[PDB]
């Protein structure tokens, strides 16, 4: 029997700053125990200061991104070159995903950018279209490895202030872009060690009011 | 849903229907009315798969009400029951059949006679002095076979119905949360508020 | 249905400088239902500590079994069993049920009384030994624990620093697992003193 | 796993990677797949990890007793025969796929053995998920009359092919060289091409960060005197 | 697999390819499928390698013990031991074996033992997945009382075609000659037999 | 939904400093039967692109016709069909990838694995893969089926990353491809000795080599191998 | 999930948890399971997150169009029915959606239960999700029509806590809503971790748990 | 069978067990006692597959009674519970396992403490202040979590138990025909005849 | 079934057995599997008789209509029509067809169309359940540019062996000769071909 779905591995990670946002993902593409490519980009600049990544089944991921990029194009044509806000993009993507409620895009989708007040924004989607704005989200193969680390090191969960013994929490101080990139790199280095589908390369897209910037880092190739 | 009973006496038809509605392992409601008035002198109770029951009942109700307005005339219980049967017999060979069993209790104003029709989801119609759907008949029919007369009063019909519910409450594993009882006679439809 | 995830639970062990640590959650459930918040999964036979995850009946059964075997070992050998030796005993005992196994994920932790060397080990349900230098994880949130341990851990930690690291690894992994939590215990082990601490965590 | 075996001039060499997996998760990053049956008979195992260890220890135990009984040094054909008859009896349910190699009074030997009990002779062999990546290297570079140094190179190159190209294989390379008229040399972590880079940050916590409810001393000592 | 055994004037010759597959992967391209159970009694193996090896090892044990007590066994006797194992354990085996041997009294004999455990004495026999493609060729080209050189050419040409069409067959062509003179091993490489 | 009947095995390829190389054997298998021995699975499109196809042969022949018709259609009302507006490897690939993904979405796939190899207008190397699921990826080396398991490891020793491409000559790259085809003949039970090889260079254009054979094979060591363990004779 | 809603003297209370699951893995600690359809209509969510969001946001589209055509706010009865009719079109197709439609209209406060089968039930009290049984225990023993707004808010809050504790697939946080005739009113996000300990001390309950 | 509850208070253990037994669609009995006295100060209630329950219970009873006679001494509740657990853990890997869940309520005369042990058919033992098997805990544990104190009197334990049964009777679909309640304390075992 | 088509100097010859089976029962022992789609374009049928008959009838209709409009169609054109039907309806068909025809320009041509719907132009082709047994024989004995008498003997000997080993094949051997001279039907009975 023909199986229309597949698993191309990979892992992605989105973190929202105070006035910035990052969307990172490994560059490894796989089937079963084989490596297809060590550098196959997974995170894309979709225009209007929005970045996107559809992780899971690559064919469905490429199709969705392709359709959303197209949706941005037609949003300009139809509404006098108006900028598509991140909240409006998120809602649009929900409807793109639910169009195939009964033959889903087998992907976990994250987008990142800035809200209309200039603050950092990350939105997360399931394969059938449920979405939510989040401060932090890991998706894909090693999502369960990375998320707990982010609960601890980004939202300071289970962390309290010494001397009080559990009475007073660690205060939620904001993180800089340099601090976030450290947590991103350590997350993927740790995921690469313990997950066989993660490795080869790490590509990060950073979004600010100035635009979209890229950063690339090597990962272990075993 | 679970239990629906019906009995035709001298001058009326009495329908008893359970009050329970269950989702998963939890009883969501214990006061549910499993019935719809099709016309002033015709009442239909129903039981079957979740959702389908009310949908079907309300769809039948709308059709009979439409007929009543168009002709300024009430269809006989027999005519309504035949319409309902056809809709179910039509339904059983559909892509997704409606899984609903019904009892139709009506008073024919022309013949001055009460009438009870039992129809299952296949479209199997039978006119009866007393009837039930599902497992209800397994417990109750022996009592009805023994105690039923055609010249019974409405009060005697209610007492025999109480005995049937008591037997169900003793020997059924499921708690159906009692029954709502309704009477259909020459003056129309009314509910017995204490049972 | 899956015996390894009916009752839920987790265990993690770490090495430090002249010390080891082993920790577990306290939950016992019947799938979605939480039954007990006092089901400790760590046992000790002399100075050797054993943590067991998986099917609770087998956890209980294996504890009673290793208590049995270590008590006889001591009577005959006239000395307490060491971690390296106990690790082989666990492996032997699990593989003897190769085709009808105990559905468990054991973890050994301790310090050799003669060499003073810290020791940890993990197994599969059939006895394959995983002798790691850094840490061992087991349970329904093993994926979560691997991610926490692999990023938070650093070698040669002092007992009071190691406590914080292992505690945070457990706590945050458990908070991303529905079948783990409801309390936690951490054992800090040194050559001739052992401290046991109950952690305060969210009870959902 | 990726495991290989290569014959040469005056002996035989085997090698293996050091990754062990539980689905897509790495359980052990520095696993030991090279097992000792006897001093100069070593085997490498792929498949169910407990089975390769257990079956190797059992036959190794019986080989030691045999060697003592016969006052002779154990032969590779003995280990091979004992292994295959054991595995055949369990009809593949003991998932042990092994490369068996060694030197004995008869000479140098290299065999492979499958879980169902079939054995195989060769000058170069490979087993495991990365056997195809390794065999591609062996078929490209193997030749007759190899030296010891050439064979170790070929073997570790074949394992590297598995490490890089197979997701079921990774980390380090283990080697064991068995030469005639010499002690067998076990080269644990012969290669280390997968060391983790320094982390960007230290995640050492402030003491008192974790909330505690109770503390207590655990009595590990025996019952005391007086 | 492609295997065959052929009787001729001076005795009998066994022949086989050298390919062993695990699906479409060639696990071994230089396999020896011609196995010795006694000095001048050999067999060709097809089916499960584990099963056929286990059987041939047991048969070799039986004939070694027979020889110690009763002297050199016949080829018919060897085939009977194979049969007894293949027939009584037919539910748990997948073995197709050709038995071939040389006596001085009976000369060259060939017995084939297919899946069920039946025995069939023949002038020549073919078996294995690749045998299907050469039933026509072998039937047309076989003659009784051929010479050694003719018989070698017959097996070489036959297995050449089996290898050509069967993907499960390939590698080198191995042969074993059984005569009064002794036991001769032969080998033929692709560059030789492919151009036939 | 179907099943493949007559099939073609591995297609292998790699980039080098001035272009790309692609190769595939000439066999059409019918299960374990090596039925057809003269099948060309490399199909040139213009003088700048070669499409290598594995999997179902009837579906390959269908794709071969789509490409032939694509060339015809591109020339319609196009004075620059043999110049600026000629078909590019990226155009040809995206077309196929669109078709492959649409077919899988109708649950009626073309049971193939395709590698499009070519050189673009600006001299850039093009090498991309697509299969029956519509899955696409690019890499310095690409291979289908068994080639992915055995050829890629050998070809990645030559070009392990992007920076190794300018350092790799056409002689070295062809040598590596030819060696990989020999290894596949040793170890792939559905392969053949006869194969085709194509080179698309930005300077010397398209070179299409037919009727190549695997040579320099090692078999001599087989004579020494006897039995399966204890047998000496 | 665990959701509940109940009618009382001063309108209707609606309380929900905040957990999201992907098998044993807790995929979200803090999701919003209430939708503000309009200033006088709420919708709870239990089941497939995608179905709950899509169909209730589509319900909100249809409720707004009702206001524009009729120049009048839609009733809770009519709104719940539109939703149940949507479910009946995709009847058998595999949707998973359990929801309460809470609001205030001309007939006073209204509460309807709707599920993927097309079921539509009017009632004074409902609870849906994996942990509804635990919530019902607390509700049934403490519910009255004569409740104060302060006590009613606590009851719904405490009932979710009960479920969050025992049910493995419920927890994270509690979201409270109070519906009046001037509209609904959000009464905050309450972490269960902090709330549990607070309730344990003040109420004296959960004696079995050590703190 | 269906519902078995247990609660440990200050100075006693209280076990409540349903009275219903069902064969097919018919309730055969509404006064069944799902319990056995193992020793004067130890009571075991049970629920599971038909037949296995009583068999297992009586087999355990015989073993404990044999021990009592041999040693002229009553085993502690803890000791009995461990024996029962082992028998079930032994049973789960048998050819045909015994499909029985139990609660063991006992008063330890040495420690002067009541003790409640919950053991399922796999051999999963836990000591608890209150416990249940099957779906019973889904409805009742929220009430027990809220209302339970360890210093409760026997009378307060019975009132909290009534509230649990009332909740079960409201939200369970199955009619379990009420419960038989038994108290285990220092003076032994007695049955509450009005509940 | 055992079918084949062979090109030679003067044109092409089609050959077939005459056995049709329903399991082990021979439903027809004198079947005509050589079917005409045009004056000098014929086909050999294998697989489902219902499917192959339905196809050949449709093809005959297409080529009759082609001829009315565009004149005599090529053998390649006929094979394309077969292919188009077999390929587009592959999910609902079980047809293995060999197409053979004679032009004056192209002379004798042979196309085989196996299960998938692929097309393969060949010097000669074999198909059917009985073809497996003669892959070796046919490969060894086929030559290009044979005479008519040589080609008849080649087909006769080949199908003789296919019939000998395949139970699904048997009966008479039918042949159809396609040359410039015209169309000649041949038949060979068991007593003739069995003694070969
Ligand atoms: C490669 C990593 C591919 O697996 C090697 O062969 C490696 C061999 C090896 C040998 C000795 C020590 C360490 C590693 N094999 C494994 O790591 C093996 C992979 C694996 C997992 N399940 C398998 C089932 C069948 C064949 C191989 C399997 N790991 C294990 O076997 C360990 C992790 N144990 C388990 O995973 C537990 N299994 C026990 C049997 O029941 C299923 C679960
Ligand atoms: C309990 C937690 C049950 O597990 C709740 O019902 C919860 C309800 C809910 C409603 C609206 C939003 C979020 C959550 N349901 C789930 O969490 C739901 C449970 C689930 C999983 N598979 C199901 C199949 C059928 C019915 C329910 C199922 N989980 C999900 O829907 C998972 C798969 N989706 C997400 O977690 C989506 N996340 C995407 C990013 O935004 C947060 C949600
Ligand atoms: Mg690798
Ligand atoms: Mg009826
Ligand atoms: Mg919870
Ligand atoms: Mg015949």
């Amino acid at each position: 029997q023909f199986n229309p779905y597949g698993d191309n591995g990979g892992t992605i990670l989105g973190i929202a700053g105070e006035d910035f946002a990052v969307l990172a993902g490994d560059t490894r593409n796989i089937t079963d125990y084989s490596i297809n490519s060590r550098y196959e980009p997974k995170v894309f600049d979709c225009g209007d200061n929005i970045v996107m990544s559809a992780n899971g089944f690559a064919a469905d991921g490429d199709a969705l991104v392709k359709r959303f990029k197209n949706s941005v194009k037609w949003y300009h044509f139809d509404h006098n070159d108006k900028k598509l806000s991140i909240n409006s993009a998120a809602r649009n993507i929900q409807h793109l995903l639910y169009s195939r409620r009964f033959f889903p895009y087998y992907v976990y989708n994250i987008i990142a950018g800035l809200d209309e007040d200039g603050k950092g924004a990350v939105y997360s989607f399931d394969p059938v279209g449920s979405y939510q704005r989040e401060q932090c989200r890991a998706g894909g193969a090693a999502a369960s490895l990375i998320m707990p680390f982010l609960d601890n090191q980004v939202n300071f969960k289970n962390q309290y202030e010494p001397g009080t013994n559990g009475k007073v929490k660690k205060p939620l101080k904001y993180l800089s872009v340099e601090e976030v990139i450290k947590l991103v790199r350590d997350s993927f280095t740790s995921a690469t060690e313990r997950h066989i589908q993660v490795g080869d390369g790490l590509e990060i897209l950073i979004v600010t009011k100035d635009g979209v910037r890229k950063e690339f880092y090597e990962l272990k190739r075993d | 849903m679970d239990i629906i009973l019906g009995i035709r006496v001298q001058d009326s038809v009495i329908l008893a229907s359970s009050k329970a509605v269950t989702r998963g392992i939890s009883v969501l409601k214990d006061s549910d009315d499993k019935t719809r008035q099709l016309s002033p002198h015709t009442l239909m109770s129903f039981a079957g798969e979740a959702g389908d029951t009310v949908q079907f009942a309300e769809y039948i109700q709308a059709n009979i009400q439409l007929y009543s307005i168009r002709e300024d005339y009430e269809l006989s219980p027999q005519a309504v029951s035949s319409f309902v049967r056809q809709e179910l017999a039509k339904s059983i060979r559909s892509r997704r059949p409606y899984q609903v069993n019904v009892l139709i209790g009506g008073y024919d104003k022309k013949k001055n006679k009460p009438e009870l029709y039992q129809i299952d989801y296949l479209g199997t119609k039978v006119e009866l002095p007393y009837g039930a759907h599902g497992y209800s008949g397994f417990y109750t029919f022996s009592l009805l076979d023994h105690h039923y007369r055609p010249d019974m009063t409405t009060e005697e019909g209610l007492d025999l119905l109480k005995l049937c519910v008591q037997e169900l409450e003793k020997r059924m594993p499921m708690d159906f949360k009692g029954v709502i009882v309704k009477i259909v006679d020459k003056d129309g439809i009314r509910q017995v508020d204490d049972f | 249905s899956d015996p390894s995830s009916i009752n839920g639970g987790i265990v993690v062990a770490m090495t430090g400088k002249d010390c080891v640590a082993i920790a577990c959650d306290l939950r016992l459930g019947s799938q979605s239902l939480g039954v007990s918040n006092k089901f400790e999964k760590i046992f000790h036979y002399g100075h050797v500590f054993l943590g067991i995850t998986g099917l609770a009946t087998d956890v209980t059964t294996l504890n009673e079994m290793f208590r049995y075997k270590t008590n006889l070992y001591k009577l005959k050998e006239e000395r307490a069993i060491e971690p390296e030796t106990f690790t082989q005993l666990v492996s032997s005992s699990l593989y003897e049920r190769r085709f009808g196994p105990y559905f468990v994920g054991p973890v050994v932790a301790g310090i050799n009384s003669k060499s003073g060397k810290p020791f940890i080990a993990g197994f599969d349900l059939i006895g394959c030994i995983d002798e790691a230098k850094d840490f061992i994880v087991s349970g329904t949130a093993s994926d979560q624990l691997f991610g926490m341990c692999e990023s938070l851990y650093e070698p040669n930690l002092e007992p009071e620093d190691l406590f914080e690291t292992i505690s945070q690894a457990l706590l945050n992994a458990a908070d991303r697992d529905a079948l783990s939590g409801w309390g936690a215990v951490v054992y800090i082990i040194k050559k001739d003193e052992v401290v046991k601490r109950y952690l305060k965590m969210r009870q959902d | 796993t990726t495991i290989v075996g290569v014959k040469f001039n005056n002996g035989v060499v085997i090698a293996a990677d050091t990754r062990s997996t539980q689905g897509p998760i790495v359980a052990d990053k520095n696993c030991a797949k090279l097992h000792r049956i006897s001093p100069k008979i070593w085997c490498a195992g792929a498949g169910t990890a407990a089975d390769t260890e257990a079956v190797t220890q059992l036959i190794g135990s019986n080989i030691e007793l045999h060697s003592l009984y016969t006052s002779r040094e154990p032969r590779v054909v003995s280990a091979l025969q004992m292994l295959k008859q054991h595995l055949f009896k369990y009809q593949g349910h003991i998932g042990a796929y092994l490369i068996v190699a060694g030197v004995d009074p008869t000479g140098s030997h290299l065999f492979s053995i499958h879980a169902h009990g079939s054995t195989d002779v060769g000058y170069y062999l490979s087993l495991g998920s990365g056997s195809l990546a390794a065999m591609a290297v062996l078929e490209s570079h193997w030749k007759q009359d190899l030296t010891k140094e050439e064979a170790i190179k070929l073997a570790s190159d074949a394992i590297q092919a598995g490490i890089w190209n197979d997701l079921g294989s990774g980390s380090n390379v283990d080697v064991c060289v068995m030469e005639i008229g010499k002690d067998a040399e076990y080269l644990r972590n012969y290669l280390t091409p997968n060391v983790r880079e320094e982390k960007q940050k230290s995640y050492k916590f402030p003491r008192g960060t974790t909330a505690v409810l109770k503390e207590s001393i655990v009595n590990i000592c025996d019952i005391q005197e007086e | 697999t492609s295997i065959m055994a052929v009787t001729f004037k001076d005795g009998v010759i066994l022949g086989a390819d050298s390919r062993t597959t695990t699906g479409a992967y060639i696990a071994n391209r230089v396999t020896d499928k011609l196995t010795r159970v006694h000095d001048k009694i050999w067999c060709c193996r097809s089916g499960s390698a584990a099963d056929t090896q286990a059987i041939a090892d047991i048969v070799q044990y039986h004939l070694e013990l027979y020889t110690s007590q009763y002297g050199t066994p016949s080829t018919e006797t060897a085939a009977s031991v194979f049969k007894e194992l293949c027939y009584e354990n037919k539910d748990n085996l997948t073995a197709g074996i050709i038995v071939a041997g040389y006596d001085d009294k009976n000369k060259g004999e060939v017995y084939t033992i297919p899946l069920g455990g039946s025995v069939h004495k023949l002038p020549y026999a073919i078996a294995g997945s690749g045998s299907t493609f050469i039933y026509g060729y072998c039937d047309k080209n076989f003659r009784e009382n051929m010479s050694k050189e003719e018989t070698v050419d017959f097996i070489k040409h036959s297995l050449s075609q089996a290898i050509k069409w069967d993907g499960s067959s390939g590698g080198v062509i191995r042969m074993v000659v059984l005569t009064a003179a002794g036991v001769e091993r032969l080998i033929f490489y692709p560059d030789e037999y492919e151009q036939l | 939904t179907q099943q493949p009947i007559v099939t073609g095995t591995s297609v292998i390829s790699m980039k080098y400093d001035n272009g790309v190389i692609i190769a595939a054997d000439n066999l059409g298998s019918y299960g374990s039967l090596l039925r057809f021995n003269g099948v060309e699975r490399l199909i040139p499109v213009g003088d700048n692109t070669v499409v290598g196809i594995s999997g179902d042969i009837s579906d390959m022949q269908h794709i071969e016709r789509l490409l032939k018709d694509l060339v015809t259609e591109n020339a319609y009302d196009n004075p620059l069909a043999d110049a600026e507006e000629a078909l590019e490897p990226s155009y040809i690939f995206e077309y196929l990838a669109t078709v492959m993904y649409q077919r899988r979405s109708k649950m009626n796939p073309l049971w193939n694995a395709i590698i499009v190899a070519g050189v673009q207008s600006n001299g850039d190397q093009f090498l991309r893969y697509v299969n029956l699921l519509g899955v696409t990826y690019s890499s310095p080396t690409l291979a289908t089926g068994f080639g992915a398991h055995m050829a890629n490891p050998l070809l990645r020793k030559v070009v392990d990353r992007e920076s190794d491409i300018p350092k790799t000559t056409v002689q070295v790259a062809e040598e590596a491809i030819v060696n990989a085809m020999r290894v596949l003949y040793y170890r792939d039970a559905r392969s053949s000795r006869n194969f085709s090889l194509a080179i698309i260079d930005k300077n010397t254009g398209l070179t299409f080599k037919k009727n190549l054979q695997v040579e320099n094979m090692k078999w001599d060591f087989a004579k020494d191998i006897k039995g399966y363990g204890t047998q000496k004779i | 999930t665990t959701t509940l809603a109940f009618k009382f003297q001063h309108g209707v209370i609606a309380a929900v948890d905040s957990r999201a699951s992907a098998g044993s893995y807790i995929s979200a600690l803090r999701v919003n399971k209430v939708i503000e359809i309009n200033p006088y209509l709420l919708g709870t969510m239990s089941g497939c997150a995608a179905d709950c969001q899509y169909w209730e946001r589509l319900l909100a589209k249809e409720c707004r169009l009702y206001y524009l055509r009729n120049g009048e706010r839609i009733s809770v009865s009519a709104a719940s029915k539109l939703l149940s009719n949507m479910m009946c079109q995709y009847r058998g197709m595999g949707l998973s959606m359990g929801s309460m439609i809470c609001g205030w209209d001309k007939k006073g406060p209204g509460l309807y239960y709707v599920d993927e089968h097309g079921t539509r039930l009017s009632g004074n009290m409902f609870s849906t999700g994996s942990g509804n049984t635990y919530a019902y225990g607390v509700l049934d023993s403490n519910y009255k029509w004569d409740l104060s707004v302060e006590d009613a808010l606590y009851l719904g809050k405490r009932s979710i806590l009960a479920a969050a504790h025992r049910d493995a697939y419920s927890g994270g946080s509690v979201n409270l809503y109070h519906v009046t005739e001037d509209g609904w009113i959000y009464h905050g996000n309450h972490d269960v971790g902090e709330l549990f300990w607070k309730v344990k001390e003040e109420e004296g309950s959960f004696n079995n748990v050590i703190g």
